[PDB]
């Protein structure tokens, strides 16, 4: 039961409850999405309506974000009302009602909406594809619920029991006094939660290389590549991502997006090329691969990536920091590739 | 009259041995004289549904019971139009005359009540 | 569609007197309305014709 | 279409086809689902399935033979396919399967597995084949409590109550020589198939005549299987039609051809010369429909089947179709009759002269079992060309105008009005 | 301008104008589909309506079918009316109107329907995938129009120009007097067509092996395998398909479908495992591949494959026959695989 | 009156040098006095559209011309309600007063007449 | 939905007199209709009142 907090003399604070139950832990496709979507619905003693109306009069709002790793219940409110929000979030984990009607009336439609929005963005279909081909069921699980695998009300409750346990979550505070936070947390229904295990793995996940998947799609075409990275090798990939997404690379204008998704047991580097016509996409992805295969870096972007990594002051437990001062060269070895869109006119991993 | 109100008064009587021994028999008599069971209907099938609370409740009712309700209703209109009653072996028995919709109705009523209170809360500064 | 449904005037006759969905079980007590319509017509027709010889 | 038939106890009938490339030999019995009871219903479909059993099929596959079995209302067939020369081996398999495997195929392992198969098979049909399930209920309500009402595949209730004893009793009463016709179609010659039959002998299960009962009767009625969870409304409606050998057999078929079939999704189908199309395409009353003139031994059914997603205009679909039918009695035009003649010929052509030997076997057998010999197209075409507008009107005046109807439907049929409203449209007002 | 026919004393005849314009020849995804859906529409001298109304009075119907190889304009009618139908088919190839309003009012809606029906059946999706991974632009072209690649009216007219030529077609008559058929074809506009160049490749197409692609789908799951076959090696794959489907193989009740698509330059053996639940599709294909690795056949299915293959009465251009009288064994080397449906719970190629 | 009929008559006159020189000057004057061009309309914009032919013709009209037709109409209604004409330089010019919809109307009519002929074909044995 | 559109009676008033979509360019000649309605009401009301003193 971890509890951290960084104080300040501000008017607003922000409570967070990081639960290790993102898509990577989903026993069934989309079950993590549905649970995340179920958060803040009725609890056995307070209704979703009561919660909203009450928190509004206080001056605070809630939200539950889903990650590939976490399910984060977060609250933003006027500093002095801390215990209220500590308990509200506590009640969500300990006694969410899970009424059959809430699933059909609020949850399913919201997830249907989340999916609908994402379904129109090909880079997200590619990101899902990348994870799937390199981690065949680990973090490779679909991020959202799409109905290809039916999830019953019971499956969602089961997953709630599997993930909502003391040893599997981290309570975090911002502009909050750590003394009271720990006090209020122990004083809440958090401490009463059964302390299960913690599927947070230490051993590096099994990965795959040389894999490719193609999906026909109407709209923009997108060619992307994925690369599994070590728990130690992720330092150079962090600068690689920034280098390619900065003015230092004469090919940053050739790529839509590039980043390094970090986890405690490794990470995944992803680079996407997106454009209206397949011909433009093809040229870029080829020019990107060739220039990276003929590897080059020399770290002229070590100070830059050092700044960009710092402009992420929210993770009260982010990965390796000083690992930047090390390694400077880079050469594109093996990787994974996906083609979304005008597939019949996109490059195959074969010709890359 | 709200079912919450009916239940409040009914539970009170049902818990009281004195009132319960006095009223329930009269109520049992009333229900048999009512005759809806002879038409094959359960009491909950008789509740006027043209109001938001009942529409909410009927929406939430599980598929299988909903199909069952529909049958009892259709079968009843047919029986009534022929001016007959159903054969005894098709009459709803007391054991079967269960308040299947009631819990959904009480739930819907409580939610609307809270929503009404919250819509009209006063603030004390 | 049928002329009785597409025509501006007939569609009114159709909706109120022809295709109008009636509960399968309404008894004879529901015949009183049509009877009141007959009464009104009877009253009006006879009244007008008498009106022609009244002072 | 050319026949050749001889007898010596066992009646043999063939139809050579020099451009066949294969040949089919088999036996067809003059008993189908209409010869079953409401409680042993499905026993024929059961026989069909054990004949096509996995074991039995392997024994034929090694021999270069393909098996086929069709269960209908009046007849039943078991056919074997092979190359033109391997015909001698097909008769051996037939003789082996129906004059030796009286307990081979009826083993506890083979039976219980087959029973289990046809059970899931029928459960699926009843669960998903809406247009055929509806058409089957049409026969069920039209000829209720009569031979023709029983579904060819049988009901799940009687299917799961069947035992080997039921299969045997049916075989003992129907798989008889007097109720069968050995059929040979493909390229093989007649005066060659009979030899291989004479090569063997015996008479196991002969002399006996099949059983008799009450005749099929049409009853104006309806069966409604409403299901609001389905995306469509499937309906079938018909009047009492014509039995095979009726003087109006071809007239009734020409009448059906006049209104024909239609698929709202196929460009050419929307362009056919069927007046009804002008009334149903404005608001798109249906996805498809098809008229039919079903004919059996005792009675027939003349009508149509439709599928539609326009659940709020079903009354118009029915209204317009039945209003077109009225025309057959009072105003059908010369050109409509001439267009029907041409297309009936075309359909009779595609039916009786497909390149498929198993189709011709079933048609040959089922027909000789009734009239004694399959009808030639040349004669059929001559009867068709002789049909006049008056013939059609006289016929419609008796089978269509103000006559009882049989209805069946499933899916979103709330918009399908009551019986009387439908029955009323079978005629028009006049001075 | 090959013209063949086989007479008979019947009432009905069949006329077919095979054109090597199947999906395999499509310049853009779906143009072959659209062109097929455009046949029988208005011609510069006779409208679609007039064609139908007149042909009905005569006693015949028309139809245009799309193969992976051909576009067949068939016509069934009453024997003595042959010239009309020869001229009718001729006009289609020669003077089809291609009016803009026909593309929007008839053609596109019909193609939308074809795709809509096809999209609901997962084995058809699996089959498109097999072709797409084993080959990659000829035989691997999608069979139907799906809009991922926009096709204009012009593109349809261009493909018509490229495909409808004397050298690229065969006039097949069935139940017709060959002497007369040859006469009518020459007299018709069929011979007035610009002599082109037969698009048929004599040499075997390039192929790929050990390829895999996964497609998520709501409904029945399907695992399928595709194997490219040589021109001479196709006779054994033909009897394999009949073996695996006959009562001679214990694993026939484990496979929904299995066939060998035959082309003049090779073929593709396809085997599909379809079922409502993924657990069953997994165990089956797993058992299928495992058992096929054990090279067996012995050829007890030789006289069976001869009979089954003999049911080609309507086909007046069937491949090599004499090949069956040989080969008794079948192994199983490298192959291509596709998973459709509950992908997250279907086998990967690695584990087969 | 159909456009097929109108075109037949007008073409005869147009093909005849005698009638052409006697009739056209009259028609030019008729069109100028008509004043529709002063409101920014082309003659084809004036065709009453509440009938099957016009609807299929208007549906078949390419998007670009349809957007322009739409504008000319809206512009006309606005000008008309203000009881003014358009500024001189906004008037449709004789070269701009092109029969853009005529070919579509004629195509629809020819198709409709054929359907009418085919729906009533008589057969001679 | 606004009460004028939802109510059974007011919805008729609304579709004919309130939200009825009129062509932007109709001129004063299109004012005769309403004037004829006024005429009918003037005739009926003045007539009924005189009828009270007529023989
Ligand atoms: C002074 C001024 C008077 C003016 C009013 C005149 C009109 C009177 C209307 C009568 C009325 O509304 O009574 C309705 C009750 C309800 O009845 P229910 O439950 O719907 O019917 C079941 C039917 O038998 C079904 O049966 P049915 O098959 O429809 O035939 C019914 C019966 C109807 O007779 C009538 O005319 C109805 C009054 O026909 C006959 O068999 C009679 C043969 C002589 O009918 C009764 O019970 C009547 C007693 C009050
Ligand atoms: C006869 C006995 C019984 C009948 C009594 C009732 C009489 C009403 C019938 C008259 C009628 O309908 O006339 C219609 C014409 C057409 O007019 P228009 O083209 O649409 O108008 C453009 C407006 O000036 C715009 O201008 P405006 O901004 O709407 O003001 C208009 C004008 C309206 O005057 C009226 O009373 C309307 C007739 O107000 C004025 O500035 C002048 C006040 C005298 O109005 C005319 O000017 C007549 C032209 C011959
Ligand atoms: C709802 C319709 C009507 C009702 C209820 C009604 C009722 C009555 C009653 C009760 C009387 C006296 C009956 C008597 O004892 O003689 C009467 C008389 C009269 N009514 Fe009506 N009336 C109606 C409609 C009409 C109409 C529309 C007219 C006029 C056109 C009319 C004209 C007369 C006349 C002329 C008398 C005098 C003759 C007589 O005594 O019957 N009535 N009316
Ligand atoms: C008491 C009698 C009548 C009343 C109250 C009445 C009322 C109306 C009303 C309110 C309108 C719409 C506004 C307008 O155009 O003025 C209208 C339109 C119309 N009325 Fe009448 N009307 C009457 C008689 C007639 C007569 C006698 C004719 C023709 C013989 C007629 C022909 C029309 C037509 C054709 C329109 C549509 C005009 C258009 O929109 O271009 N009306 N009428
Ligand atoms: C709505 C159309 C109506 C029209 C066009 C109309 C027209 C007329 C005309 C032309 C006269 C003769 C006026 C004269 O020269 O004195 C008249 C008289 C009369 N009308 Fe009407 N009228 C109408 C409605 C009514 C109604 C509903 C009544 C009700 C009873 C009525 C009652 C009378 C009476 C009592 C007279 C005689 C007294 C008089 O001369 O004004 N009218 N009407
Ligand atoms: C203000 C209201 C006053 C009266 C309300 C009463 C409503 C009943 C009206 C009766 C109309 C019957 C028409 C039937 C019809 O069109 O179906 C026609 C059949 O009509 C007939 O057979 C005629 C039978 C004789 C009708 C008796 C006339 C009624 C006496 C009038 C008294 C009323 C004041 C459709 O027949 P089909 O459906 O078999 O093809
Ligand atoms: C107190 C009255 C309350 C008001 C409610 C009005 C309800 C009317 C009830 C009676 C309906 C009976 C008459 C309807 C006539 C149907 C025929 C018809 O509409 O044909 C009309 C033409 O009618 C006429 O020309 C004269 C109508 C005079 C009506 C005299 C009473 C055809 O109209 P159509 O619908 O086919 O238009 C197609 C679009 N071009
Ligand atoms: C020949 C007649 C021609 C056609 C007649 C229709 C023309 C309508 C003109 C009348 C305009 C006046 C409408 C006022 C009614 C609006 C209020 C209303 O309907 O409230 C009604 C109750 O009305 C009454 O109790 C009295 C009816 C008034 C009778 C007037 C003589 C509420 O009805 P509500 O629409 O709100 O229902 C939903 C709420 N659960
Ligand atoms: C407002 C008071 C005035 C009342 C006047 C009474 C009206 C009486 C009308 C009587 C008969 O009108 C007549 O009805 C019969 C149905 O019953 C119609 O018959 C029609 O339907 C019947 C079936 O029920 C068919 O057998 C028949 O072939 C068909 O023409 C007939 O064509 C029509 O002409």
């Amino acid at each position: 039961l971890t509890v951290s907090a960084r104080d300040a003399p501000t008017k607003i604070s922000t409570l967070a409850v990081k639960v290790h139950g993102g898509s990577r832990y989903a026993t069934k496709d989309g079950v993590a999405h549905l649970l995340n979507r179920f958060n803040f619905q009725n609890t056995n003693t307070r209704s979703a309506l009561k919660l909203v109306r009450e928190s509004e009069l206080l001056g605070g709002t809630f939200k539950s974000t889903l990650d590939r790793e976490y399910i984060t219940l977060k609250a933003t409110f006027l500093k002095d009302d801390l215990p209220y929000y500590v308990n509200a979030l506590a009640d969500v984990l300990y006694k969410t009602a899970f009424k059959p009607h809430e699933l059909t009336e609020s949850v399913l439609p919201a997830a249907r909406y989340d999916y609908a929005v994402a379904e129109q963005c090909p880079v997200k279909s590619a990101e899902d594809q990348l994870y799937a081909i390199t981690f065949r069921k680990g973090l490779g699980n679909p991020l959202l619920y799409d109905g290809v695998e039916r999830v019953s009300l019971q499956d969602i409750k089961d997953f709630a029991d599997k993930v909502y346990t003391k040893e599997n979550l981290e309570v975090s505070g911002e502009n909050v006094v750590e003394a009271d936070l720990k006090r209020f947390v122990d004083e809440s229904l958090l401490s009463t939660l059964p302390a299960g295990k913690s599927l947070v793995s230490k051993s590096e996940p099994k990965f795959f290389l040389g894999e490719e998947n193609r999906v026909r799609f109407i709209g923009d075409s997108v060619a992307a590549i994925g690369i599994p990275v070590n728990k130690a090798s992720l330092a150079q990939y962090e600068v690689l991502a920034n280098y390619l997404t900065s003015a230092l690379s004469e090919l940053s204008g050739l790529i839509s997006s590039a980043k390094l998704d970090k986890f405690t047991d490794g990470g995944l580097f992803t680079l996407f090329v997106r454009d209206q016509d397949s011909a433009v996409v093809s040229s870029n992805i080829k020019k990107i691969v060739a220039d990276l295969k003929k590897g080059k870096d020399l770290s002229p972007a070590i100070n830059y990536t050092k700044l960009k990594n710092a402009v992420q002051n929210e993770s009260v437990s982010s990965p390796i920091e000083l690992n930047f001062d090390a390694v400077k060269d880079f050469k594109l070895g093996k990787f994974n590739y996906v083609a979304v869109g005008d597939v019949s006119n996109l490059p195959y991993l074969d010709e890359l | 009259q709200s079912f919450t109100s009916i239940a409040r008064i009914g539970d009170y009587i049902l818990k009281s041995p004195v009132l319960s021994k006095l009223c329930v028999p009269v109520a049992n008599q009333f229900i048999n004289l009512a005759g809806y069971k002879k038409l094959g209907l359960k009491f909950d099938d008789l509740i006027a549904e043209e109001n938001p609370i009942m529409q909410t409740a009927l929406r939430r009712l599980p598929e299988d019971e909903s199909y069952a309700r529909a049958y009892r209703i259709i079968r009843a209109h047919q029986t009534e139009l022929t001016h007959h009653l159903l054969p005894r072996n098709e009459w709803i028995k007391a054991q079967e005359d269960v308040p299947y919709l009631l819990p959904y109705i009480l739930e819907a009523e409580a939610a609307a009540k809270e929503k009404d209170e919250l819509d009209n809360i006063e603030v004390s500064k | 569609m049928a002329f009785r449904k597409s025509n501006v005037y007939l569609s009114l006759v159709n909706s109120y007197i022809i295709d109008s969905p009636q509960p399968s079980s309404i008894n004879y007590w529901w015949n009183m309305g049509s009877l009141l319509g007959l009464c009104l017509v009877i009253q009006i027709v006879t009244g007008i014709f008498m009106a022609m010889h009244y002072s | 279409a050319e026949v050749t038939q001889l007898s010596n106890g066992i009646v043999v009938a063939t139809e050579h086809n020099p451009s066949a490339h294969t040949a089919s030999v088999g036996v067809v019995f003059g008993s189908g689902a209409a010869n079953e009871n409401p409680y042993n219903n499905g026993v024929s479909n059961l026989w069909k399935n054990i004949f096509l059993s996995k074991e039995n099929s392997a024994v034929a596959a090694k021999e270069g033979l393909a098996l086929s079995s069709n269960i209908s209302r009046d007849f039943q067939s078991y056919i074997v396919s092979s190359l033109p020369g391997s015909t001698d081996k097909s008769l051996d398999f037939l003789n082996q399967s129906f004059i030796q495997q009286k307990a081979n195929l009826l083993s506890s392992s083979n039976f219980e597995a087959t029973k289990k198969s046809v059970l899931k098979q029928v459960q699926d049909f009843e669960d998903n084949d809406h247009p055929n399930r509806v058409l089957e209920h049409l026969h069920s309500t039209a000829f209720q409590n009569t031979p023709l009402s029983l579904p060819t595949r049988g009901t799940l209730e009687s299917l799961e109550n069947l035992v080997v004893a039921d299969l045997e009793s049916f075989a003992n009463n129907h798989f008889l020589n007097s109720n069968a016709v050995v059929v040979g179609t493909g390229n093989i010659k007649h005066e060659d198939l009979v030899n291989s039959i004479e090569s063997k002998n015996l008479s196991l299960q002969t002399g006996t005549k099949p059983v008799l009962k009450k005749k099929a009767a049409f009853l104006g009625s309806e069966v409604r299987l409403r299901d609001d969870t389905l995306p469509k409304a499937w309906i079938s409606l018909a009047v009492e039609g014509e039995p095979v050998n009726s003087p109006n057999y071809f007239v009734a078929k020409l009448a059906a051809q006049i209104f024909g079939s239609y698929n709202a999704f196929e460009p050419a189908s929307r362009l056919q010369g069927i007046k009804l199309l002008d009334n149903i395409q404005e608001y798109q009353l249906c996805d498809n429909f098809n008229h039919f003139s079903l004919s059996y031994k005792d009675s027939g059914l003349w009508g149509f089947s439709t599928a539609t997603r326009n659940v709020t205009m079903i009354d118009d679909l029915i209204h317009f179709t039945l209003k077109q039918w009225n025309r057959l009695t009072i105003s059908v035009t010369d050109t409509e009759v001439e267009r029907a003649k041409s297309l009936l010929k075309l359909q009779l052509g595609q039916l009786y002269e497909s390149g498929n030997p198993v189709n011709d076997a079933n048609l040959l057998g089922a027909e000789v079992l009734i009239k004694g010999s399959k009808l030639s197209l040349g004669e059929a075409f001559k009867k068709i060309d002789a049909i006049t507008v008056k013939d059609v009107k006289a016929w419609a005046g008796k089978r269509l105008w103000d006559q009882d109807i049989a209805i069946a439907g499933t899916g979103q049929i709330e918009g399908l009005l009551d019986y009387m409203r439908i029955r009323s449209d079978m005629s028009m007002m006049r001075w």
